[PDB]
């Protein structure tokens, strides 16, 4: 796996030893090359994972996440080099260093063989994102957003550290393969209930679970574009990956310890989709979309069925790509009008037709239009939940209705009606923004032809 | 191989070539609409051959040519069903689409984005073929959603108009409501039957339970605009007249009826679902026909006529006569599309005027439009030997000769009378009398495109019923023995409708004025259903979404409990700890207290 | 360029505070009335007539024609719910509580009469249809290893 | 749409508005032309029956009763002109209306096409630039110190002056821009 | 005479049927004059920036900023725990959760009892 880690580390000396007018070109080109190299990890086996060494491995669930993480950095570099034009060379190189460190931490997180190294890197990902949000954010609320984002995660995950250390003392190891082969049930005790809670909330905070999501509308809105993209696309999926990994130790306590979380998520998807219907901020609407979509992944993980696991993996990938595209689309308008209000700049289809097409495609993908991979994941989870309980279909259908409602509401408000008379500084769409939109959207449609690559190990 | 499979796949794959050429140097030329129309005509000509093969030997196939993914036991493949319904419906849809595109070349002549309009129409046709020819539930869902999204994109064609966007979103909502039931049916058929394919579903379900069929009924009611979910179809008249003629008149709105027809082997074994479908169809065909008889916008009248015909189709399905419903779909397509083309010709010739109250004597001004619309109304009203006689009169006869809900029977008969009632109104207020339009006469129907496009479906509306009904094999036991008074029920009620509507219309010439009654207000305002259901539930939902979900729960109490409480507690504890004035006299006494406590508490019991 | 005094604040309790708030929102003191001082967080913000945007004069030359708002005028709290792409409160020719009565009565009457007709169906004076081979026992599923009860039909 | 509104409507304006509205709704009820002529002459007689009363209280009560009459007897589906706020073609062409400032964002290759039009546009822009301060000065001269009382704008009083705030009224896109 | 129209929340009272415009006072005329003066001053202030050739940027609207700030950031500082507030919050936050928990728990208990007696007709149920 070092053939991907070492180039990502070498990205840093190349960035720092580059000329002031050549940093973006080198960073983008070599990030794209690293993504091409990482594409080789999709060649998974049918029975067991790819055990590269004692430290790293790769399975059918880690490979799509790794490919998405490697593919995302070029897009963040593309989207960042517009509003960082007036920066100094040192500050630009520091921003790129933070992004590269984030990629390296995520890459080593998704392939860590043990749970302690996984925890170490899973929390090492906090400092670069926190620095990005609190340093290159635009408004004065970025400090509060950073505090919320840091403390929710740490308060949720310190008990996870305690529980993991206890598990290693009682079992002898925290290697995932040994744990999976030597699995043993939990007795229905209070101590086991609290050890279940400690091993679960660390990932529920980062999904986020409904009621524990307050940090997300702050962090995703106050962060710069690259920070928002990495928060929505990859950092939300760490909780899902960790849960699908760690429920191996948990059974059978999950059969009844998952009731409050299932209720919270299936009602919170409705609540967040309804919140999306009255939002004066576009970025906040896109942020709440993420909670509404990740509640379904929480359900799929909690019900413990192969179809739910496959749907959860597909939905995580599709949500990452779609949310990144939507955030980029909103940033394109923000860089024009310098405001986040939705009704400020309206009727933008008349002025920017190709961005209108991109908006339409992103909105169609968000509302899970067949045969999108969004639809594949959501329908698989819906079928699994119907098998779990037939009455879940009411909530699933209502959520599907409200999702399309607010998606087309966001499309029509921003792109239709008559253009505001006074915004006379709307320049034509740049080649960079169109290329960003295309590189976001083409993989989504291409993944429909080979959906087994993003369906996980249960396929 | 025999030509059946190759031709059936080719007639679908050659409809996508103009979509691929949408980025070439034909899309930036005024030749593109002609190119698309020629492609559609060639596709119709090619598809005419598998129909002939089925007409000869009843040859039918399923074609699973591509394997998509395998999830454990289940196999999802690109499978096409080329049975009687598909091979009979594709040529009719292609013929109607060819006529509508030739009409669009004239009606959308001054549109700056006509090429885009043609691309959109083609996309809708492709999605409809995908829906119709689908063999598995996932492919049929793909078509189901594609036709809905194309409806959304074509209703809001003039995206500067607020009401077009409102109507498009309304259609999307009313179709998602039935999409809920579609997803219910898919989930039930997958967990219970372990397959999404039609062959497996039929085999494993010899006595089908309620849930999947009720989900299918909900989806069909959403798509076909039944009484619960009806109002979106009349609102869908915001888009251009060709869109209303092609999508919301003859091809899209029959998708729910088609879905219910495809699952008739499972609906044969359920009687409660059949009763529900019968009642829903009867109430829809009554209510929309009652709403149509007081409408002044011609497009709204024809939309309500379409909704009433869809209700009649659902009635036909609900009496265990699905082949009659498919036949009625095929017959109704012709003359209803022709009626919309005539109405659009009238609208274009009167400078975008849609109200019949400003339409006067057009019987002599537009002779061909009047002839076409008279023939269409006669076909629509089940005039004997017209294309509508071979379907609608047989439907009425079957409903009379069945173990049927009596209220549904009476409602169907009253709707049959109201059809002639509203049809008379369009003719009376549109073609008879003295002119009521502005004096600058711009009337002109001497365009070969309009004439030929209308004439093709005119010949169709005249001869298609006889041509088709005598050529399909018999899949129905007939009603050979009937009393004479019941054999002529439909004709009698249509004649009574004609006479009563004509009398009440002729009453308008009298120099007498009177204020409207409450029945007229109920009928004209669509039963107040949009006046209530478009204001009360929407207001309550949008107010709870902000007052409760956004403000009270998310911004106040979820903030209060976890972060604000801990912040307050830490602030209070920090203040409590940090305010000592630095006087040794106090904390040395505290040291003494601590020392004393330690000895007794922790020392005297080790 | 909005400084500290131009933002909404807490509920005004004295006449001077109410006058200052009315000046802030470009309103007449005789027209300015905030929401009731409960714990909903409305605070300083003014309460305006719950009129929709469809009721606003369409022939006035607004600064924003589609929204039907002027530039500096105060904005309703629920503007995004009354954007006239949404909930409409315009007067109707028929009064409320009368539209509801007629619609509910029509729906209930239709349901009741459908139930009544289900209780009293309509059929023809004929006997049940007869099928030859043991009521098509083999064709309706098969099971040829039980020799079912033979049903026999006679000419009449 | 072109006139600055007043603070309130006078009694005469309200009566005229009601007369026009009642005539329109009666025409909606009376589809045929001769019947509408008959009942419109009757309507004119009904309005002229009370035109000469000098008592304002009774006239206002008559107006109230007339408004109640109209609201009870109005047509639920009155005729609307196609381009009217309720018409079927009200905002059909608003997506084709592009503001004039978008022409400054064109590529030089696009402006190579249509050179004469862009020369005329350049001289129009020069004319707009040369007149702004005079318009501002006239506006700040002819208004009361306590802010304007009406939305009405003054004309150009001198010879080298253009009416103040004219650019966006003169450079409307079109009704049919395409 | 004729049946009277009564306004509602979603069908409001027309201006022509509202008595306030048929009993007018000089106070009302003064109020209307001042309202028109305010609107005219705001319109002039907007149009002066709108027609300026020199400016090339979005024109700031303090009303929109006030609206968004009040709807988003100004809510918590003006929040007081009151009986109505606490009751509404507790209901809308907790009641649905326990309602759905009860429904799903009863449904799954019934299904499990049916499984333990072998009565669901679970043939062909393979994918779960
Ligand atoms: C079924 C069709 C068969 C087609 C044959 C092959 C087509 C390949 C297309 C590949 C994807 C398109 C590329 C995306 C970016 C668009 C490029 C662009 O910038 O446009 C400007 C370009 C230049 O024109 P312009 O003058 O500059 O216009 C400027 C304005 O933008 C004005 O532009 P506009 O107003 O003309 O709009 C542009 C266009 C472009 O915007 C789009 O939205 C196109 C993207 C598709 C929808 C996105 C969400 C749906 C997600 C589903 C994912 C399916 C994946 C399939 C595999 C994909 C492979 C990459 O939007 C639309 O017209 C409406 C699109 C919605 C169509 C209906 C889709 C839902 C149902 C379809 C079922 C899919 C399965 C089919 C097979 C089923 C079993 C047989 O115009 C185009 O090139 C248009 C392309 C044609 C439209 C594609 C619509 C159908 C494609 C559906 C999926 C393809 C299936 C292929 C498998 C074979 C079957
Ligand atoms: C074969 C043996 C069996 C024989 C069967 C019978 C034989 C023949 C019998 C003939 C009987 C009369 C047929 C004509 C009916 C009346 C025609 C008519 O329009 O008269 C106008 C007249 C007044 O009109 P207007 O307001 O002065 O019009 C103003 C302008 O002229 C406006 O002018 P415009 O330009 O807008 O034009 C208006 C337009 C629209 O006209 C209207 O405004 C009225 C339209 C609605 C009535 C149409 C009949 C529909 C009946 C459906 C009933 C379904 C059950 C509903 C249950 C609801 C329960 C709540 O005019 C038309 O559409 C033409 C008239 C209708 C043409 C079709 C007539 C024939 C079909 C019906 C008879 C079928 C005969 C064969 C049957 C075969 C099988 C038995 O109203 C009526 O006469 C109809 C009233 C009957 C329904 C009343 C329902 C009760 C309402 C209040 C109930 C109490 C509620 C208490 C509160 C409860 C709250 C919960
Ligand atoms: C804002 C939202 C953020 C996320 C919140 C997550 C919620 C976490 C809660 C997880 C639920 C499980 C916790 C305890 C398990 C069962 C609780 C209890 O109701 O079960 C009964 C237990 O009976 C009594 O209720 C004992 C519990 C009483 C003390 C708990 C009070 C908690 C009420 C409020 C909790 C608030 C949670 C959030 C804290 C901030 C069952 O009776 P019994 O079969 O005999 O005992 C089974 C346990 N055995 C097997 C070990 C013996
Ligand atoms: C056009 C230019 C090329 C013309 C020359 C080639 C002429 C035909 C020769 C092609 C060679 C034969 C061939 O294609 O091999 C089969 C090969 C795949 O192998 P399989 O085993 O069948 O399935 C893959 C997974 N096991 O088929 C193909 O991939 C090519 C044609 C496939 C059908 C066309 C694609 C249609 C579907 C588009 C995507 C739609 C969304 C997903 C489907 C949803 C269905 C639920
Ligand atoms: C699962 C949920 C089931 C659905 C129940 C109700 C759905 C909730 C409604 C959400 C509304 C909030 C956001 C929607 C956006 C707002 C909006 O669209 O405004 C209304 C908009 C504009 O109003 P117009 O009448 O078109 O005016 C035009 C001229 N001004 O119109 C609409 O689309 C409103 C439609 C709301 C529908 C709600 C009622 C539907 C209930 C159907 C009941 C029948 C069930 C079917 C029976 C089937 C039997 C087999
Ligand atoms: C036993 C003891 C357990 C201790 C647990 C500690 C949890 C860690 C969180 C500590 C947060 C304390 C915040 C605080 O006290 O600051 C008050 C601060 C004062 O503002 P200043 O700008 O610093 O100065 C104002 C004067 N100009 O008030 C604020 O505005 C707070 C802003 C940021 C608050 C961040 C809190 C986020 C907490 C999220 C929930 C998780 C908290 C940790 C425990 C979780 C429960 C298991
Ligand atoms: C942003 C908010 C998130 C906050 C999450 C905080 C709650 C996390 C869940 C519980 C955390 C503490 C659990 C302890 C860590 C696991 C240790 C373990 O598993 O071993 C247990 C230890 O069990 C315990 O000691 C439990 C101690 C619990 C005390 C602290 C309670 C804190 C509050 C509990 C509820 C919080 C969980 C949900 C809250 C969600 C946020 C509102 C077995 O004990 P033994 O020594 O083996 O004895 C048995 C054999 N003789």
């Amino acid at each position: 796996m070092l053939k991907i880690i070492i180039p990502t580390t070498m990205l840093l000396p190349m960035t720092w030893m580059s000329k002031h007018n050549m940093i973006w070109i080198n960073a983008t080109v070599h990030s794209l090359l690293i993504s091409l190299i990482s594409l080789s990890l999709l060649n998974q086996l049918g029975e067991n994972s790819l055990n590269f060494s004692l430290t790293f491995f790769s399975d059918s669930l880690s490979a799509p996440l790794l490919v998405l993480t490697t593919w995302l950095l070029p897009l963040m570099l593309m989207a960042s080099q517009s509003h960082l034009s007036k920066e100094t060379t040192t500050r630009k190189k520091l921003y790129i260093t933070m992004l590269i460190l984030l990629q390296l931490f995520l890459i080593m997180t998704f392939t860590a063989t043990e749970l302690i190294l996984f925890y170490i890197l899973f929390e090492a990902t906090l400092v670069p994102t926190l620095i990005i949000i609190t340093r290159w954010g635009n408004q004065t609320e970025r400090l509060n957003a950073g505090l919320y984002f840091l403390f929710y995660t740490l308060a949720g995950s310190l008990p996870l550290l305690v529980a993991l250390v206890y598990i290693q003392n009682t079992t002898g190891s925290l290697n995932f393969l040994i744990i999976h082969y030597w699995s043993h049930p939990l007795s229905n005790s209070w101590s086991n209930i609290f050890m279940w809670l400690a091993c679960i909330m660390a990932f529920m905070v980062k999904m986020p679970l409904y009621g524990l999501h307050l940090w997300l509308p702050k962090a995703h809105v106050e962060a710069p574009i690259a920070g928002s993209m990495v928060l929505a696309a990859v950092l939300l999926k760490l909780g899902g990956y960790g849960m699908m990994r760690i429920t191996t130790i948990l059974n059978p306590l999950t059969n009844y310890m998952a009731y409050p979380f299932l209720m919270l998520s299936m009602w919170g998807m409705i609540m967040t989709s309804s919140i999306c219907l009255r939002q004066t901020d576009l970025k906040s609407l896109i942020a709440y979309s993420s909670v509404s979509h990740m509640a379904l992944v929480i359900v799929a993980i909690m019900i413990q069925t192969p179809w739910s696991f496959m749907g959860a993996t597909a939905l995580m990938i599709a949500h990452g790509l779609t949310s990144s595209m939507l955030f980029c689309l909103a940033n394109t308008n923000y860089e024009r009008v310098h405001s986040r209000t939705m009704i400020l700049a309206r009727g933008l289809q008349t002025l920017l037709p190709l961005m209108a097409t991109w908006w339409l495609v992103a909105s169609l993908t968000n509302l899970a239009l067949p045969p999108s991979i969004n639809l594949i994941g959501e329908l698989f989870i819906i079928t699994a939940s119907f098998s779990w309980s037939n009455i879940t279909i009411i909530l699933m259908g209502m959520n599907m209705m409200i999702t399309a409602l607010y998606s087309l509401y966001m499309l029509i408000t921003t792109q239709r009606g008559k253009y505001t008379h006074h915004i006379n500084n709307i320049k034509p769409s740049f080649t960079r923004e169109n290329a960003l939109m295309a590189l976001h959207i083409l993989p989504l449609l291409l993944l429909t032809l080979n959906p087994k690559m993003i369906l996980g190990p249960l396929y | 191989m025999n030509p059946f499979a190759s031709l059936t796949l080719t007639t679908l794959t050659i409809l996508t070539i103009p979509i691929m050429m949408s980025n070439s140097n034909i899309y930036k030329t005024n030749l593109y609409p002609n190119y698309v129309k020629t492609t559609v005509s060639y596709a119709f000509t090619l598809s005419l051959v598998p129909l002939l093969m089925f007409m000869h030997t009843g040859q039918e196939m399923i074609i699973s040519n591509w394997h998509w993914m395998t999830l454990q036991t289940v196999e999802l493949s690109l499978s096409f069903k080329m049975d009687y319904f598909s091979v009979m419906f594709i040529p009719v849809a292609l013929f109607v689409t060819w006529s509508i595109m030739e009409f669009s070349m004239w009606y959308m002549h001054s549109d700056p984005f006509i090429n885009r309009f043609f691309k959109y129409l083609l996309l809708f046709l492709i999605t409809m073929m995908i829906l119709v020819t689908a063999n598995n539930l996932f492919q049929l869902f793909i078509g189901w959603e594609g036709v809905g999204i194309m409806s959304f994109l074509l209703i809001g064609w003039w995206h500067g108009r607020t009401d077009a966007n409102t109507a498009a979103l309304q259609a999307i909502l009313y179709n998602r409501i039935g999409d809920i039931g579609f997803v219910l049916s898919m989930a039930w058929f997958l967990t219970h039957s372990n397959a999404w394919d039609l062959q497996q579903i039929f085999m494993l379900n010899n006595e089908c339970p309620n849930m999947p069929l009720i989900g299918l009924l909900l989806a069909a009611a959403g798509k076909s605009a039944q009484f619960g979910l009806h109002p979106w179809l009349p609102s869908a008249m915001e888009g251009p007249t060709p869109v209303s003629a092609l999508l919301h008149s003859s091809t899209m709105v029959v998708a729910g009826v088609f879905l219910l027809i495809r699952f008739y082997p499972l609906m044969e074994t359920n009687k409660l679902v059949q009763t529900m479908t019968l009642c829903l169809g009867a109430i829809t065909t009554l209510f929309t026909a009652l709403c149509a008889i007081t409408q002044n916008d011609i497009k709204k009248i024809v939309a309500f006529s379409t909704s009433s015909q869809l209700g009649l189709m659902m009635v036909t399905i609900g009496i265990n006569q699905p082949h009659l419903a498919f036949l009625h779909i095929c017959m109704h397509a012709f003359f209803k599309a022709m009626l919309f083309m005539c109405s659009g010709s009238i609208i274009h010739s009167l400078n975008d005027e849609q109200d019949i109250r400003k339409m006067g004597g057009l019987y002599k001004a537009m002779p061909f439009t009047t002839t076409a619309l008279i023939i269409g109304s006669l076909a629509l009203t089940g005039m004997p030997y017209l294309t509508g006689f071979y379907s609608k009169d047989l439907i009425i006869e079957a409903v009379n000769m069945s173990y049927t809900n009596a209220w549904a029977l009476l409602m169907t008969l009253i709707a049959t009378s109201l059809t002639a009632a509203y049809s008379t109104r369009i003719i009376f207020f549109a073609f008879l009398g003295k002119p009521r339009f502005p004096p600058l006469v711009l009337i002109n129907e001497n365009n070969p495109l309009l004439i030929n496009s209308i004439k093709r479906l005119l010949i169709g509306s005249i001869f298609a019923g006889f041509i088709i009904s005598n050529n399909i094999p018999p899949m129905t036991v007939p009603n050979t023995t009937m009393p004479l008074y019941m054999k002529m029920t439909a004709l009698i009620v249509t004649i009574m409708g004609f006479m009563l509507a004509l009398e009440l219309n002729n009453t308008t010439y009298y120099l007498k004025f009177k204020y409207p009654s409450q029945t007229y207000k109920f009928s004209n305002m669509l039963g107040y259903y949009p006046s209530i259901m478009h204001r009360l539930p929407t207001y309550h939902n949008l107010s709870m979404s902000q007052k409760s979900a956004s403000s009270l729960l998310d911004l106040i109490w979820l903030e209060t409990i976890l972060p604000k409480t801990t912040s307050f507690i830490q602030m209070k504890m920090s203040i409590m700890v940090s305010n000592q004035k630095g006087l040794i006299k106090l904390y040395f006494l505290s040291f003494l207290i601590t020392i004393m406590i330690s000895m007794t508490l922790f020392n005297y019991h080790e | 360029h909005v400084t500290k005094d131009m933002f909404p604040g807490p509920y005004p309790k004295t006449p001077e505070e109410r006058a200052a708030a009315a000046k802030k929102y470009n309103m007449r003191v005789e027209d300015y009335e905030p929401y009731p001082d409960d714990g909903m967080g409305y605070g300083d913000y003014p309460k305006l007539p719950d009129r929709s945007q469809q009721e606003r004069d369409p022939w006035y030359d607004w600064d924003h024609p589609d929204l039907r708002l002027n530039w500096g005028e105060p904005i309703h709290w629920d503007l995004d719910m009354y954007i006239r792409n949404r909930v409409d409160t315009s007067p109707t020719p028929v009064s409320w509580n009368t539209m509801c009565k007629h619609l509910f009565g029509f729906v209930a009457f239709m349901l009741f009469m459908f139930w009544v007709g289900e209780i009293y169906p309509s059929y023809q004076p004929v006997g049940p249809k007869q099928y030859p081979y043991n009521d098509l026992y083999l064709e309706r599923g098969g099971d040829p290893t039980k020799e079912p009860e033979p049903v026999v039909h006679y000419e009449i | 749409a072109f006139s600055a509104p007043a603070a309130y409507l006078t009694h005469q304006q309200k009566v005229l508005r009601l007369y026009k509205r009642a005539l329109r709704h009666l025409e909606s009820w009376c589809v045929h032309r001769d019947k509408y002529r008959y009942f419109a002459c009757l309507m004119r007689a009904r309005f002229d029956e009370h035109k000469n009363e000098k008592d304002m209280v009774k006239a206002t009560q008559l107006l109230r009763q007339a408004e109640e009459e109209f609201w009870y007897g109005q047509h639920p589906q009155p005729y609307i002109f196609p381009e009217s706020p309720g018409g079927t073609s009200y905002e059909r062409y608003e997506c084709y209306k592009v503001p004039e400032w978008c022409l400054d964002d064109w590529h030089p290759s696009e402006k190579a096409m249509y050179p004469d039009y862009f020369a005329k546009r350049e001289q129009w822009k020069r004319l707009r630039r040369e007149s702004w301060e005079r318009e501002v000065k006239q506006l700040q001269e002819e208004t009361p110190p306590g802010g304007p009382r009406t939305e009405a704008l003054p004309p150009a009083r001198k010879e080298g002056d253009l009416p103040p705030l004219w650019w966006h009224i003169v450079t409307r896109p079109r009704e049919r821009p395409m | 005479s004729f049946p009277k129209y009564k306004p509602s929340r979603l069908a409001t009272l027309p201006a022509t049927l509202d008595p306030a415009e048929y009993d007018i006072s000089p106070e009302t005329r003064k109020a209307q004059a001042e309202r028109l003066a305010i609107r005219s001053r705001l319109k002039r202030e907007y149009l002066l920036q709108y027609n300026d050739p020199n400016r090339l940027g979005v024109i700031e609207d303090p009303a929109l900023i006030r609206w968004t700030y009040a709807r988003s950031a100004n809510i918590y500082p003006n929040f007081r725990p009151t009986p109505k507030t606490s009751l509404l919050g507790a209901l809308f936050g907790i009641g649905p959760l326990f309602f759905w928990y009860y429904v799903f728990k009863t449904d799954r208990d019934k299904k499990e009892k049916l499984i333990q007696e072998g009565k669901l007709d679970q043939t062909f149920n393979i994918s779960y």
